[PDB]
Parts: structure tokens; C-alpha cells; sequence
RNA sequence: CUGCAUGGCUGUCGUCAGCUCGUGUUGUGAAAUGUUGGGUUAAGUCCCGCAACGAGCGCAACCCUUAUCCUUUGUUGCCAG
């Protein structure tokens, strides 16, 4: 990325709610190219969060991710000899990407016993704001409020 | 041409007042509107005499070189040159042309043997990029030299549209005794130009009348 | 950096194979040494002959052997003589039947390998390198060649250190696939080892 | 019954030169010809290192493709049986013969 | 007369044959349902009924040969979009605007010497 | 045995954008300019500018393969009616 910007792969929407957002979602979850495990995944994990905890299947997901999602970020920088730590304020799309991505990798350090389930109770905890995910959220704002000098 | 005949054609319009060379003050009437308004008295006779030593060259077999690369005339002075059986330079001119003309005469070489070999040679079977890329080449020869391509020797004379614009190709024809005639306005130095022509040298009207003048003696001077 | 074999890089474009013969895996590599038997024995027989190239192909149970030579009177010899004796033994050589071509190499000093080998004769001569080259390059271009190098490497002179030097006249595009680039190659045996000879003529495009 | 020609050459143009003729030859001497038929080329390759000592990832990589042609010989009018019979055929291509 | 298009993908392709009546699919003498496991997968070839309207308007009959499970149903979609500008043509500036007309060129990369697969490198010792 | 006497082959910086010549011009001269600049390109790519004008090798093109289609040919491939 010295010279050529670019645009950004515009993936297709999750098959059965039509959204891209759940199609950036299993993306995340996925390993080793197994779409069609991953979005098993995911959509039993969604089912589990949905019929045991008061439905709307996509508003659940959000209030999760609302709450997962950081509104500012520290990117580190090497000026005179001194590695500083420079707050940016960071961008709406990325904001639910790291969110995503926070959720999804707390799941699999989760100690339940598929993760379907453990998908579905970070979500949950997400939903109330608790758990890793939430606490990475943070960490990141610690970490920046610390170094408000510096934008 | 004619006093009458110029007129109508602007020669008698020249630079701003701010921007002339005060060695042309002989051949400047005055001046209105901030703008110098050039003797046409001055400028006939000695333009007549241009044409006539322009024909007795012309009549002995004599090379002229026809220059003027201004963008909006460029066309203008290739069709007046080649109506009467000449050379020229329409774009950019190459320093040393003239002067270095043993070098540069190596670039006529490559120009023939390219439009040669595409055409008789024909190739035609490239590598798909060699088309455009000898295209390239040999479209970039053409407007450099496509007007002397056949000059083969040194010029007898030079006939120049604007002796500031090309000052450089005057001045290598200084250097080799070749005789220079120029249209030379109002903020240009007629010092370099032996038969000095003092009237507008951009307006492509004004340019085409004398071109369109040259070219015609030329044939006289020729037809004999 | 290295530099890819010019005759091979261009076979099926502007180049023809050498060997034109049709055989299936069972004998295709048994032809394949065949092939070398035969040219290394017209190689050495016609060594002064001038032969500048060996085409072999093998029409049903047979192989006939054209030789590119610059000197077909002396391949020839009186009155078919020579031709017979070589055909006999190419037939032995070959094990099937055996018929000899004979092709003129009309301008030799356009001929990258009789250029080749000129040089390499000439360095066992004892003549100097620099002539050799620069008779062969001034030679190549007033005979209409649109470019040649040739190369020569290894000890020359006999010099302790050995060194590379080649000349270049004309135009010689390497990387144009179009480009008709006749290239080969030539050893030179001397008192102080092996002198390589590499040499490139560029005869025009398509 | 039918006379059907495989061939094979190293060679494209020049294999389908030997199939016109064949063919062209069957039409002209009143034979009918199913074909010639383009059968799948087998290319084989060949990797080779391209040093004398050493520098493995340092290599050559070949390819020798065999062209395949079917001609089909409806009829086997016995002009046309001579016809072919005494072609003069490209010494590269490999010429068979089904009966 | 049928109406026709062919369509592929990767190494798969699929003939596809438009015919007027139902909401009927039989790919290689098999159901949709039956031919593919896959659900979502089910509705790529559904697709091309969307913008253009079937529920019970043409019978499409396809086939496929060659790559996957995917290769085989892009090369249909493709198959049928084709089949159904072949019927009226009009419709393809819906088709263009959904991606459908498009020939995915993308075919997996040839495995390179001194690289472990297309681009992936032996890894590199500094010592 | 010597790759520290060699040929041929190969790694490597690196498919990085470089390397040069004629004539011209500048400097007593070694040399310079061209190829010092402003933009832009994958690129000494291209364009303006320019005491340089031009050219050659390398860049690109011509080559193989892949993506759509057309004509030819249907067996051992194909099966819409």
C-alpha cells in the first residue's frame, strides 16, 4: 500500500438473512475455508442466542456488537528514537470488524462444549457488556485515554 | 504581396508595448491600445526583397528549410513547405540539428529503416507490444524529423516563423553562414536574421499569408 | 545475470529443430543416441569441411541426414565418392538405411556456427583475439547482417588470468522472440587450455 | 468395411498439412471421409534442474506435446486404396492403419 | 424450440435448457433438492429467478460436468441467465446489474518451482 | 589435486531500471551534458521542460496458457428433437 490505494471486496450477503454484515461475520469464524461448517456455526449459535433470550435474531447480534464495538484506538509510531503510542479515532467499517473479530476469538478461549455454544454465550455476555470481548474493548480505551496527550 | 493585402491580414498587429525589443524601433509605426502597431511602409519592400533572394536561391537548385513550431501553426508550415518541394521542422527542434547534423542525420537512418520496414519490410508479426513500441519510436522520429527527412545535406537557406520562439536554429544557422529570413515581431531581436521580415508571427492568418507567399516564389523560383 | 540459450528459447517460432523425427517413448531415447552417433562421426570426418549444421530425420524405417556445409565439393568428393563412404557407415551407425543431403551455406560469414568455429580455428593458429573477433563482426555487417556479437572468454593470449571480451556492431535484440538470432558455439583447444566462443547475428525480425 | 488413418506428430501445421492431403486426395479419388477429427493432444513435460552442481529451485521446464488426427475412409474405392497408398507424407508424422 | 445457455466455472460446466411451464429443475436426471446437499448453494441457481420472474412461468432442465459443488452451480446460474437473454435479451441490463452475465475468470493458480504451492514460500532461514 | 590456471552451466543484487554510443556543445584536462528539473508510470514508462539532436541494449511488444465468441471437424467424446 505505498503507491496503489484500493476499493475493498464487497463479499455477498449471509445466505439466510441476506446480510453482509453476518457474511463478514462467518468469514471471521470460518477456518480452513470450511463455509459451510461455519455458517452452521454461527446460525446455531444465533439460533441458541435467539430462542432462549427474547428473539429478534439480527437486533440480539447488534446489541452484542454495540457493545463490543470501540470507538477509538492507539497506533504505534517510532518518531526521534521514541516509540510513541498515538490515539486515532477509527472508522465505522473496521469498528464492527475488530468487534467481530474480539467475538469470535474470545469464543474459542471459552471453556464450553462446542462453538456453537460458545459463540452463543459471547454474544450474551457481550449483550450485557461482560466478558473478554467486552474487556478488550477496554483495555483499548484505557490505553488511549492514556495517551490523549498525543492527538 | 501588398501593402492593401497584409493589412487585412494583421501583419500590422505586434506585441504589447511592455514586452518589445528596442532594436525594432524602425519598424514599428507606433503604437495604440498599449500594443505596437508595426510600418507596413517598412515591411512590403522588405519582404519582397526576402522572396526575391528566396527565388534566385531557389533557382539554383537551393535547400530551404522551412521553421516555425508553434503549436497552432504547426500544420500550416508543413503543407506551405511541402507545396513547393522543401523541408521543415514543426515541432520541438533538436539542438544541433545543423550543427551537430552528422549525429542527427544518424536519427534520419533510423527513421527511414522503421517506416521502410513497416511497410515493405511490412512485419506485422511483433510480440503485440513492438507494434505500438516501434509505432512509438518511429511516430516520435516523424514530427521531429519528418520535414528534413530527405534534406540530405545542409540547408541553403532558412526561413523562420518567430526568431524569438526558434532563436535556437537561427542561431546554429548563423554559425554555418546560412542565410536566415524570419518573420521577426516586435519583441524579438532581428539581430541574428539577415533579411529581417517585421510583422505578427503567431495569428495563424497573419502566418499563413506570408508561408502561403513563400511557398508560392519558391515554385516560381523553380519552375523557371 | 544468465542469459537463456537463444536458438532454444526461439524453436517453434522462428527456429527450426535440428532433429525433426517422430518415435514413441520404446526407442525415442535409442534414436536420440543414434542421432549422436551419427553427427559426432560426420563432425569429425568433415571437420574441414565447413559443416555448420546436421539436420537427422527418420521417414518410416529409415534416416536421411542433410548436411548444411559451406565446402560441398569436399563432402562430396569425386564423383559421389565421399557421400557413399559416409553413407555406408551412417546406415552402420544408424542400424536402418541411409541416405545423405547435401545444403549450401551460401554466405558462411552470416553462419554463426562456421563463424564460431573461423575463430576458434584462428585462436589454435595463434592469431590475436581482438583480429579475430573484429575480422568476423566487419565481415557479418558488410554482408548485410542487421547486428552480431561475438564473444570469446577464457585466457587470452595465454593470459594467467582469464578473461571475457566480446565486440558488437549493429542491432542484436535478444529479448524480440520475433528477432531471427542465428547463435552457436565453438571451443578453442590451446596450449593453455580452452577458449570459449559465443557467437550472436541478427538477420531481421518475423 | 472402413479404412480410418491414425496420426501423430510432434508438429500441429504440419500434422493437419499430412490430413489434408489424405483427406483432399479421398474426396478428389470419390471416397467419402468422416473427419479429420482433432483427438486430445498428450503433452508430456519434463522438469530439470538447470545447474551442474547444486541451486535446486534453479530449473528447466519442458514440454514435448503429440498431436492426434483421425481419418475416417468411408468407402474403400481400390483407386482410392492407391490413391493413398503411394501419398508422400511428412517424414515426422507417424501414420497407422486400421482394418 | 428450446431455448439455450451454457455456463461454466473452473474446471464445471452446464448446459441449460429454457422451456415455458412450472417451477421446475432436473440437473443430471436429479432434483435441485437432490443434487445439491447444500441449501445455499440452492439458491445461486434460484437467483436468476429474482429479478427475472419464475414461480411457475418456464421450465428450466440443465446438466453439468467438471470442478465442484460450487464451480457446478455458478456454471448453471451463468447457464441460465444466458438462456434467459436468449429469450427476450431485453432483460440483461437486470441480469449485468446483478453479476450474473460476468464469466468468474478466476481459475486456481499453477504450482510454481521453489515455492511450496502457487505463491506460498519455503520458509526462509536468515541462520 | 588446483573452480586462485579454464570452457560450458548456475546462484545472486533483480524483471531492480538500469547500461551505453554518434554528432553537437561545455571544461586546459580527467570528464560533463544528453541520462541534473516539474509531474506520472510496473518501468530511463510517458509528458512538459531542457545545449542538446538522435540512436542501440535492457522496459514494453512479438511467444505459451487462461477468461467470451465465430468458422472447420465429429470418434473412442456429445445426446437437444
Amino acid at each position: 500500500p505505498r503507491r496503489r490505494v484500493i476499493g475493498q471486496r464487497k463479499i455477498l450477503p449471509d445466505p439466510k438473512f441476506g446480510s453482509e454484515l453476518l457474511a463478514k461475520f462467518v468469514n471471521i469464524l470460518m477456518v480452513d475455508g470450511k463455509k459451510s461448517t461455519a455458517e452452521s456455526i454461527v446460525y446455531s449459535a444465533l439460533e441458541t442466542l435467539a430462542q432462549r433470550s427474547g428473539k429478534s435474531e439480527l437486533e440480539a447480534f447488534e446489541v452484542a456488537l454495540e457493545n463490543v464495538r470501540p470507538t477509538v484506538e492507539v497506533k504505534s509510531r517510532r518518531v526521534g528514537g521514541s516509540t510513541y503510542q498515538v490515539p486515532v479515532e477509527v472508522r465505522p467499517v473496521r469498528r464492527n470488524a475488530l468487534a467481530m473479530r474480539w467475538i469470535v476469538e474470545a469464543a474459542r478461549k471459552r471453556g464450553d462444549k462446542s462453538m456453537a455454544l460458545r459463540l452463543a454465550n459471547e454474544l450474551s455476555d457481550a449483550a450485557e457488556n461482560k466478558g473478554t470481548a467486552v474487556k478488550k474493548r477496554e483495555d483499548v480505551h484505557r490505553m488511549a485515554e492514556a495517551n490523549k496527550a498525543f492527538a | 504581396v501588398s501593402m492593401r493585402d497584409m493589412l487585412k491580414a494583421g501583419v500590422h498587429f505586434g506585441h504589447q508595448t511592455r514586452y518589445w525589443n528596442p532594436k525594432m524601433k524602425p519598424f514599428i509605426f507606433g503604437a495604440r491600445n498599449k500594443v505596437h502597431i508595426i510600418n507596413l511602409e517598412k515591411t512590403v519592400p522588405m519582404f519582397n526583397e526576402a522572396l526575391a533572394e528566396l527565388n534566385k536561391i531557389a533557382s539554383r537548385k537551393g535547400k530551404i528549410l522551412f521553421v516555425g513550431t508553434k503549436r497552432a501553426a504547426s500544420e500550416a508550415v508543413k503543407d506551405a513547405a511541402l507545396s513547393c518541394d522543401q523541408f521543415f521542422v514543426n515541432h520541438r527542434w533538436l539542438g544541433g540539428m545543423l550543427t551537430n547534423w552528422k549525429t542527427v542525420r544518424q536519427s534520419i537512418k533510423r527513421l527511414k529503416d522503421l517506416e521502410t520496414q513497416s511497410q515493405d519490410g511490412t512485419f506485422d508479426k511483433l510480440t503485440k507490444k513492438e507494434a505500438l513500441m516501434r509505432t512509438r519510436e518511429l511516430e516520435k522520429l516523424e514530427n521531429s524529423l519528418g520535414g528534413i527527412k530527405d534534406m540530405g545535406g545542409l540547408p541553403d537557406a532558412l526561413f523562420v516563423i518567430d526568431a524569438d520562439h526558434e532563436h535556437i536554429a537561427i542561431k546554429e544557422a548563423n554559425n554555418l553562414g546560412i542565410p536566415v529570413f524570419a518573420i521577426v515581431d516586435t519583441n524579438s531581436d532581428p539581430d541574428g536574421v539577415d533579411f529581417v521580415i517585421p510583422g505578427n508571427d503567431d495569428a495563424i492568418r497573419a502566418v499563413t499569408l506570408y508561408l502561403g507567399a513563400v511557398a508560392a516564389t519558391v515554385r516560381e523560383g523553380r519552375s523557371q | 545475470g544468465q542469459k537463456v540459450h537463444p536458438n532454444g528459447i526461439r524453436l517453434g517460432i522462428v527456429k527450426p529443430w535440428n532433429s525433426t523425427w517422430f518415435a514413441n517413448t520404446k526407442e525415442f531415447a535409442d534414436n536420440l543416441d543414434s542421432d549422436f552417433k551419427v553427427r559426432q562421426y560426420l563432425t569429425k570426418e568433415l571437420a574441414k569441411a565447413s559443416v555448420s549444421r546436421i539436420v537427422i530425420e527418420r521417414p518410416a524405417k529409415s534416416i536421411r541426414v542433410t548436411i548444411h556445409t559451406a565446402r560441398p565439393g569436399i563432402v562430396i568428393g569425386k564423383k559421389g565418392e565421399d557421400v557413399e563412404k559416409l553413407r555406408k557407415v551412417v546406415a552402420d551407425i544408424a542400424g536402418v538405411p541411409a541416405q545423405i543431403n547435401i545444403a549450401e551455406v551460401r554466405k558462411p560469414e552470416l553462419d554463426a556456427k562456421l563463424v564460431a568455429d573461423s575463430i576458434t580455428s584462428q585462436l589454435e593458429r595463434r592469431v590475436m583475439f581482438r583480429r579475430a573477433m573484429k575480422r568476423a563482426v566487419q565481415n557479418a555487417m558488410r554482408l548485410g547482417a542487421k547486428g552480431i556479437k561475438v564473444e570469446v572468454s577464457g585466457r587470452l593470449g595465454g593470459a594467467e588470468i582469464a578473461r571475457t571480451e566480446w565486440y558488437r556492431e549493429g542491432r542484436v535484440p535478444l529479448h524480440t522472440l520475433r528477432a531471427d538470432i542465428d547463435y552457436n558455439t565453438s571451443e578453442a583447444h590451446t596450449t593453455y587450455g580452452v577458449i570459449g566462443v559465443k557467437v550472436w547475428i541478427f538477420k531481421g525480425e518475423i | 468395411q472402413r479404412i480410418r488413418i491414425r496420426l501423430k506428430a510432434f508438429d500441429h501445421r504440419l500434422i493437419d498439412q499430412a490430413t489434408a492431403e489424405i483427406v483432399e486426395t479421398a474426396k478428389r479419388t470419390g471416397a467419402q471421409v468422416r473427419g479429420p477429427i482433432p483427438l486430445p493432444t498428450r503433452k508430456e513435460r519434463f522438469t530439470v534442474l538447470i545447474s551442474p552442481h547444486v541451486n535446486k529451485d534453479a530449473r528447466d521446464q519442458y514440454e514435448i506435446r503429440t498431436h492426434l488426427r483421425l481419418v475416417d475412409i468411408v468407402e474403400p474405392t481400390e483407386k482410392t486404396v492407391d490413391a493413398l497408398m503411394r501419398l508422400d507424407l511428412a517424414a515426422g508424422v507417424d501414420v497407422q492403419i486400421s482394418l | 424450440n428450446q431455448y439455450y445457455g451454457t455456463g461454466r466455472r473452473k474446471s464445471s460446466a452446464a448446459r441449460v435448457f429454457i422451456k415455458p411451464g412450472n417451477g421446475k429443475i432436473v440437473i443430471n436426471q436429479r432434483s435441485l433438492e437432490q443434487y445439491f446437499g447444500r441449501e445455499t448453494a440452492r439458491m445461486v441457481v434460484r437467483q436468476p429467478l429474482e429479478l427475472v420472474d419464475m414461480v411457475e412461468k418456464l421450465d428450466l432442465y440443465i446438466t453439468v460436468k467438471g470442478g465442484g459443488i460450487s464451480g457446478q452451480a455458478g456454471a448453471i446460474r451463468h447457464g441460465i441467465t444466458r438462456a434467459l437473454m436468449e429469450y427476450d435479451e431485453s432483460l440483461r441490463s437486470e441480469l449485468r446489474k446483478a453479476g450474473f452475465v460476468t464469466r468468474d475468470a478466476r481459475q486456481v493458480e499453477r504450482k510454481k518451482v521453489g515455492l511450496r504451492k502457487a505463491r506460498r514460500r519455503p520458509q526462509f532461514s536468515k541462520r
